[PDB]
């Protein structure tokens, strides 16, 4: 079942204890492996005691759909995983935020979905999480440890984060435009403006590939096709020590940028390797992480490489005939 | 599976000394080991967790060090009270595993 | 505050079966692992058996596989132990152990006063 990136699912000791600022790529993975990022947002915006994905790590959360693709490849990066590095911010949920209907929210301390206009995040405090339908948290006597189960944690759809190559506003408004007429009949998208109705549906489940772009909100796509691209770059890498863990930023940008250290052949044909000197010693390692590659994705005529692409379930109203 | 290995088995000294028990893990446990003092008659009580923090409340004479598959338990100055035989356990594997032990005895 | 009260020791024979219970107060039983150790005269410690705070996940050692279950009402707040299939070897004192996570992955916080169980004909 997938697989952890560098770091094996966390055994942790104490719920009290820190979050701490590392400051390498290898470093954020594997505090990415091990579910580190969901329990600092639930630190901070839930007001939350403890770690969750304990002894499972990012391989064991679940899905909605459960049934996730791209959850088989590890390197691919959840929005959360983009949160840890960056990319891109998971918001605290707010009341207008709708919650949609069909995953499992039950026991669940933390959820995350994908918005037309970006990502929200639900939490629930310490002793609490959420009742059957997510829009309460409720007393849970199973989340009294505070080192609680990665299964608590819900990423909802089968998105995917990566480094965008950004686009012009002009091919922005093309492409706004080409998913405005494939959905004439949608008004707004998690409340955002779509089209222009005058009568709107009430809210309802909606089902829908998009792709972020780097501007205001999300494209939505009916017809569109992928293509796996394989396009070498550092962040293609993570470089390990087999028994202490993650090498430290200096170390790695040593690997990465001077031929010093050691890896598998393709990042050897990329940086530069070693051999025929360790005796018994310890170097660090740099292997390829697990990722078909980047994704570029085709619509409306033009070809863009996005933020974020998935298929994933936000909430439309429709228009009255 | 994992087979922990404890040295020395047993260890005189007497009050105010330093006692540095040894331990030993099969494969690597990272840092995933325990102390525990037990003494006769009383339950076993758990004195160092992650191989190197004190648990509430014991007394900072107590200490731990080591990674891997090489462990250290040590006390610094010996009291009267810190006569008993000590433990370690490794929870890395699913299956926990005590060593041995180590016997403390008092020099006379 | 945290206390584990033992109880179902005494004295039976090779290939009975003898029950034990661990009630426990003091903390939200219900969100803890929870072990069982015990030490056979002139012996050290040995774990045992785990429970996970559900229910749903249980962990036993090869000496005891097959024979001893682990189980929990955590309605009643008390741990069990179903021996099963006693050996002289068995004989020994039993404690029940609470663990930090939900889980029981190893870390053997507050244990019981124990209970002692003897295995002869
Ligand atoms: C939840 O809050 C914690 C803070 O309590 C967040 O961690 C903090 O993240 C900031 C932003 O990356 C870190 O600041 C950084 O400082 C380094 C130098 O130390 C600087 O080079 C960076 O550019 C940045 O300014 C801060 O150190 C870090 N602190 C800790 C203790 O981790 C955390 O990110 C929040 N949760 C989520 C999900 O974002
Ligand atoms: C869990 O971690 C906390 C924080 O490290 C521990 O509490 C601190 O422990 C030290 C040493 O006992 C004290 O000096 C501090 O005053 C404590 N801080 C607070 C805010 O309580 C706590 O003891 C750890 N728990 C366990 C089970 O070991």
């Amino acid at each position: 079942d997938s697989g952890p990136i560098i770091c094996a699912g966390p055994i942790h000791s104490n719920k009290s204890a820190g979050i701490p600022h590392l400051l390498g790529y290898s470093e954020k993975i594997c505090q990415i492996d091990r579910l580190i990022h969901v329990s600092s947002w639930l630190r901070n915006h839930s007001q939350f005691q403890g770690y969750v994905g304990q002894r499972g790590g990012r391989s064991q959360v679940s899905y909605y759909p459960a049934e996730n693709s791209y959850s088989r490849w590890s390197g691919l990066l959840s929005p959360c995983d983009a949160d840890w590095l960056g990319m891109l911010v998971v918001k605290k949920a707010r009341e207008s935020d709708m919650i949609v209907p069909g995953p499992s929210y039950k026991g669940k301390v933390f959820f995350e979905r994908p918005t037309f206009d970006g990502y929200v995040g639900w939490g629930c405090g310490s002793g609490k999480s959420r009742t059957e339908s997510g829009e309460l948290c409720s007393s849970d006597s199973g989340t009294s440890s505070g080192l609680l189960p990665s299964d608590r944690v819900l990423w909802i759809g089968d998105v995917a984060c990566q480094l965008m190559t950004p686009i012009p506003e002009e091919t922005f408004l093309e492409l706004k435009s080409f998913s405005q007429s494939e959905f004439p009949d949608i008004c707004k998208i998690d409340g955002i403006v779509f089209n222009q109705c005058e009568g709107e549906s009430l809210p309802q489940p909606f089902d829908v590939a998009w792709m972020d772009v780097g501007h205001s909100h999300k494209i939505i796509m009916r017809e569109h096709k992928t293509k796996w691209v394989q396009e070498s770059s550092s962040k293609d890498f993570v470089c390990y020590k087999e028994g202490t863990g993650p090498c430290s930023e200096s170390e790695e940008k040593a690997c990465k940028t001077s031929g010093s250290c050691r890896g598998d052949m393709q990042f050897c044909k990329v940086a530069g390797c070693e051999h025929g000197e360790e005796t018994s010693e310890a170097k660090c390692r740099c292997s390829l992480v697990h990722k078909p590659g980047e994704v570029v994705v085709s619509y409306g005529g033009m070809r863009v490489r996005p933020k974020c692409y998935g298929f994933s379930r936000m909430m439309a109203t429709l228009h009255h005939h | 599976d994992i087979q922990m290995t404890q040295s020395p088995s047993s260890l005189s000294a007497s009050i105010g000394d330093r006692v540095t028990i040894t331990c030993r893990a099969s494969r690597h446990i990272t840092n995933h080991l325990n102390w525990y003092q037990h003494k006769p008659g009383r339950a076993p009580k758990l004195l160092i967790y992650e191989a190197s923090n004190l648990q509430a409340g014991v007394p900072s004479r107590f200490s731990g060090s080591g990674s891997g598959t090489d462990f250290t338990f040590t006390i610094s100055s010996l009291q009267p009270e810190d006569f008993a035989t000590y433990y370690c356990q490794q929870y890395d594997n699913l299956p926990p595993a005590f060593g041995g032990g180590t016997k403390v005895d008092i020099k006379r | 505050q945290v206390q584990l009260v033992e109880s179902g020791g005494g004295v039976v024979q090779p290939g009975r079966s003898l029950r034990l219970s661990c009630a426990a107060s003091g903390f939200t039983f219900s969100g803890f692992g929870m072990h069982w150790v015990r030490q056979a005269p002139g012996k050290g410690l040995e774990w045992v058996a785990l429970i996970s705070y559900d229910g749903s996940d249980t962990y036993y050692s090869d000496s005891v596989k097959g024979r001893f279950t682990i189980s929990r009402d955590n309605s009643k707040n008390t741990l069990y132990l179903q021996l099963k299939s006693l050996r002289p070897d068995d004989t020994a004192v039993y404690y029940c152990v609470g663990d930090r996570d939900y889980f029981g992955s190893g870390f053997f916080d507050h244990w019981g006063q124990g209970t002692l169980v003897t295995v002869s004909s």
